[PDB]
């Protein structure tokens, strides 16, 4: 591996099969924290370190429900069979709060947000650049074009 | 305690009369025509004209 | 949570009368080998951290 | 005031809901035993809970049953639901007389564990004059909750005009069965809870509590039944075993 | 033809497991032990997306 | 006898009560969904 | 349309004798809780 | 890091039968810490008095029959086990019980010593039926610290190796009914605490409220140690 | 009663218990209507009421 | 009742350590056994880093051209960090590196009162030399779970685009278990000793947390002594 980071993969190719037509190198984009069809989080991981080679044909990322190139679904853990005081009762599962307090169980749902625009016969539109009857505080978050800074958190 | 009321049912056995007598007796509650007589505890009144069903004064 | 002999907390709780009615018996054997294969990992992390 | 979330509208909150009375339904119902009411309790959290062995009568599962739980603004409909809608009064099918809850199957098995006979027996001879002491040996420890306890139940029988007839009797039963009379209210006789107890048979049980010495003893009665159900449900220990 | 019982019971027994794999565990809330041992060990969960 | 209706000694008691049933109850709807509620379960 | 027809023409009085009707209209049927309250009402009707 | 102090205390109190103490507030574990930790004590050990063992001076068996007494002399064990009785300034006193005559015998009989607190005569232990009936019996009070199965830690008077005392079960507890209560509560904007309704029941000598400040004393006892 | 007795065994082989009431006022409704035999008052043949 | 009383602490490692107590009575190993367990897994002061705002980075779903792995995980390094303090109820370090290679917890500005217990803990890798990443660690001392969800009403107004907020999970404790069995003593029918095992990440000392485990249970008496 020549330069691993979270984004790229650059791989220093062994020359016995590094291409004797202008040499070459492996560069590998992951995506990053993307939206899915589910709106769920996807993002390849980077599972070799840096200062480690690769054999032909093997793995170099992961991504989610895999785990080092194996299919890791959930999580496994301890369980115990038993009634315990109705919190059993039909369906129901018990769970230890350890759970929530790790968050080792979590989904990151992320969603796109596509915004219309651009011209109409009565008024060519724009990104609105300001807004009337309001105070300063919507443009405070958002910049002159009136596209909110990326980094915020909103609901 | 109160969860059931086959108390009321007893009384009023139409089930549905129930709910006209208890209804308007309650109103009068509310508007300070009066003010409950057996003693509330909170109770909205509604239950409270079902106690004067279980007494008997009223119905 | 129910501790053992030694006081790990369980972590999950489940129904035990749908074992003979749902038939999951693959379900509880598959909990023992997943037992057997933490129980090899109890045995090698005491004396791994005994170095 | 709710725009700054002021803990003051949320005892205005309590003044509202405490004794108002809600209205519940699902999407797939369609049978009028599946319109109920019951009463609010304020639960931090996302999900409408419920009273465990109603859901059967809605015919819901834990499989994604989402309510549409409604609210009787009328005095009229308050008094309905609390009324015919009540939980606690459709105890009953309109297509046939029989309670139309019957004990699912954690709460019978945690029961079955209470009367119940095995050979090993902790305790297997002693006497109690109360099933309150009959706590203190099993919630304690110190005894088994099968052992064969000679006990006097100076049970009940409502054979007068109203009254519960005061009748002396012993009997060579079990530890569970003499907790069992600290839930059995004293018009129902010890004698139809001398049995191991099983889903046919807690069945008729709350049927015969019903038409006997009433509606009131059984309801409030069957509400000591799920928690005590489900109690010694935990209180089971044996659950599996790959060696049976 | 996976696992089988004496093979399973091998890998228990390489570990600090006994052969019926039920554990002694107390009451998570008082302390008494549950009556012949809980059947216990790990099983491997699956989330379905409905939340 | 009774045209336009049934008495009440006629029908009887049983529904989710067991008593007498009242001149008001609408016995024609909650005969239909009673008889159409074990439709799902027939085969 | 059928309907409209069927009993446009006879000008068929029905005085809102039916659960159905009462319902459309958002009135009390005469049965029920609205027993004792169409009682007041049906003797208030061709009547008194 | 933030504390709580344990205010709003609404004691639902019925003179003997049971005091509800509804009180605020509890994190998530603490109605459990503590509701718990007190029907353990409740059931297992309350330094209170009660008879430890009983020998009945007429027929020393309790299977047998003793003509006098409609009730066989196993049920009279019964009645034994359960009485509130307490001592005070002593570890151990022995009484006695004598009666004659047709009737319900009711527990005005039995010696009340500076010692011996019998909260309630009007007990009806045995009924007497035809003639007289000489019935005497020592009954052995003692003070002890929660219960005691006479089965284990048995004396060597007349029943290990002769045949006579009845030895009874003494409840050291004067409790019955024991049960706590978790339900939400709410401080206003606050997530679910626990508002803890502890339902306690007890029979006669010591009175609801002042058990739960005897064994909040004992309560002291185990921590004085740190805090 | 030949109707009720042989639909009532369609619920034994669901083994349902459902009281008969209700599936008698649904007999009733459908015979609710009759043809008329006897002329004079209004048809010799009207399905009526 | 004869008070309990702490018999040597079994101080082996800073990551689990034994209490035990000599002195307790019948059935009341079993009773503040799990009287405690509660209070060690709840009211528990504990140490958390709340606040990581960066030099570069605005969100947590971005990679630092230089850093190895992705920030959020970085994060989650953190919650896996066991640091105890002193005095400062709330403090910032700063992480100040550039250069290939695993960064532990030592290369941090370390304050006098934040103490590492494991030094030797990797939060994340370097893969690229000339990466500066200067970061300010805002950890803060409280007790119990804490989410920042529950905390967002108030949410101090995070208008600037560099505020990263993670979980503050205050929980010092891990696995804790305790060792019933007969006391020892010469002279009294039965005693229980205690060994109370207790698990940590390696932050809170065992009889300075039951000691505040006997000033909560303090308060905790209060009221019961009053009704």
């Amino acid at each position: 591996v020549q330069y691993v980071d979270a984004s790229r993969i650059v791989i220093k190719v062994n020359e016995d099969e590094m291409y004797p037509g202008e040499a070459g190198i492996d560069i590998y984009n992951l995506t990053k924290y993307t939206r899915s069809n589910q709106n769920t989080c996807i993002n390849q991981m980077p599972c070799v370190s840096l200062g480690e080679p690769v054999e032909r044909g093997d793995v170099l990322a992961d991504g989610p429900s895999t785990d080092l190139g194996e299919l890791a679904l959930g999580q496994n853990m301890r369980v115990a069979f038993m009634p315990w005081n109705g919190y059993n009762f039909e369906d129901s599962i018990l769970v230890s709060e350890r759970v929530v307090q790790e968050d080792r169980f979590t989904t990151i749902h992320i969603q796109e947000l596509a915004c219309v625009s651009r011209d109409t016969k009565l008024g060519p539109e724009e990104i609105t650049a300001d807004i009337p009857n309001v105070g300063e505080a919507a443009l405070s978050k958002l910049d002159e074009s009136g596209i909110v800074y990326i980094g915020a958190e909103v609901t | 305690a109160r969860v059931t009321v086959q108390d009321a049912v007893e009384k009023i056995g139409n089930r549905f009369d129930l709910v006209l007598v208890a209804a308007r007796r309650a109103r009068q509650m509310q508007v300070g025509g009066k003010d409950p007589l057996v003693p509330e505890e909170n109770d909205k009144t509604t239950v409270i004209a079902l106690r004067e069903i279980e007494e008997g004064l009223i119905n | 949570m129910p501790y053992d002999e030694n006081g790990t907390p369980v972590d999950i709780v489940l129904n035990p009368l749908g074992v003979p009615s749902r038939m999951n018996i693959g379900q509880i054997l598959e909990t023992h080998l997943g037992m057997a294969a933490k129980g090899i990992g109890d045995k090698i992390n005491a004396m791994l951290k005994q170095q | 005031m709710v725009e700054r979330e002021e803990a003051v509208v949320w005892d205005i909150l309590d003044e509202v809901i405490r004794e108002h009375p809600v209205l519940l339904n699902r999407a797939p119902t369609l049978h009028r035993l599946g319109i109920q009411a019951f009463e609010p309790v304020l639960i931090e959290g996302k999900a409408i809970q419920l009273h465990p062995l109603v859901c059967a009568a809605y015919n819901a599962d834990f499989d994604g049953d989402q309510m549409a739980v409604h609210v009787p603004l009328t005095l009229e409909a308050q008094l309905e639901a609390r009324a015919l809608m009540m939980s606690t009064n459709n105890i009953l099918s309109p297509a046939n007389g029989e309670p139309i809850i019957v004990p699912s199957q954690d709460v019978v098995l945690g029961l079955y564990y209470m009367t119940r006979d095995c050979v090993n027996a902790k305790g297997e001879g002693m006497v109690l004059t109360g099933p309150k002491e009959a706590e203190r040996l099993y919630r304690s420890g110190l005894a088994s909750l099968h052992a064969r306890v000679k006990v006097r139940i100076t049970e009940y029988e409502k054979d007068a005009n109203g009254e519960l007839v005061a009748k002396t009797s012993l009997k060579d039963t079990t530890v569970g069965r003499a907790i069992l009379w600290m839930i059995v209210p004293k018009g129902l006789p010890y004698s139809i809870v001398n049995q191991a107890l099983g889903k046919k048979a807690i069945s008729k049980m709350l049927n015969t509590c019903y038409r006997i010495l009433g509606l009131k003893p059984t309801v409030i009665f069957a509400d000591q039944i799920m928690y005590t159900g489900f109690a010694y449900a935990a209180r089971s220990g044996a659950s599996v075993g790959i060696d049976d | 033809d996976g696992a089988k019982e004496a093979e399973i019971k091998e890998l228990l027994k390489l570990g600090d497991l006994p052969t019926s794999g039920q554990i002694r565990l107390y009451d998570g809330r008082t302390g008494e032990q549950f009556e012949r041992p809980v059947t216990v060990g790990y099983m491997y969960m699956l989330k379905l997306n409905h939340l | 006898d009774t045209d336009f209706g049934v008495c009440a000694h006629c029908y009887g008691r049983d529904l989710a009560r067991g008593h007498i049933i009242n001149k008001g109850e609408a016995i024609g709807v909650i005969a239909a969904q009673s008889i159409g509620e074990p439709g799902t379960q027939l085969t | 349309t059928r309907v409209l027809t069927e009993a446009a023409v006879a000008g068929k009085r029905d005085e809102l004798r039916g659960l159905k009707e009462n319902v459309i209209v958002g009135r009390l049927i005469p049965a029920g809780t609205g027993y004792a309250y169409h009682q007041d009402r049906m003797r208030r009707r061709a009547a008194g | 890091t933030e504390f709580l102090k344990p205010r709003l205390v609404d004691i639902e109190q019925v003179s003997s039968t049971h005091a509800k103490v509804t009180l605020e507030p509890l994190e998530r574990g603490f109605g459990h810490t503590l509701g718990n930790a007190l029907r353990r004590i409740l059931l297992s050990s309350m330094p209170g008095c009660a008879v430890t063992e009983v020998e009945i001076d007429g027929v020393l068996h309790e299977y047998s029959t003793k003509e006098g007494v409609q009730e066989d002399i196993l049920e009279i064990l019964l009645n034994l086990k359960g009485l509130a009785v307490r001592v005070q300034g002593k570890d151990e006193v022995i009484l006695t019980l004598n009666k004659s005559g047709i009737g319900p015998v009711t527990a005005a009989d039995i010696t009340h010593d500076g010692d011996v607190e019998i909260v309630k005569p009007q007990h009806v232990i045995c009924h007497l039926t035809d003639e007289n009936a000489s019935i005497s019996m020592r009954i052995k009070v003692q003070r002890g610290r929660g219960y005691v199965p006479a089965s284990t830690r048995i004396h060597s008077e007349e029943d290990e190796r002769p045949i006579g005392r009845l030895l009874v079960d003494a409840c050291y507890s004067p409790v019955e009914r024991i049960a706590y209560n978790v339900e939400a509560a709410r401080v206003e904007q606050r997530t679910d605490l626990d508002k803890l309704v502890i339902e306690m029941e007890t029979n006669g000598t010591i009175d609801p409220e002042e058990a739960i400040r005897r064994a909040a004393t004992i309560l002291a006892e185990q921590l004085e140690a740190f805090v | 009663r030949y109707i009720v007795n042989e639909v009532q065994d369609v619920y034994r082989l669901q083994g349902v218990k459902i009281n008969d009431k209700h599936i008698e006022v649904i007999v009733r409704q459908m015979l609710r209507k009759a043809t008329i035999v006897n002329a004079g008052s209004s048809d010799f043949l009207e399905g009526e009421q």
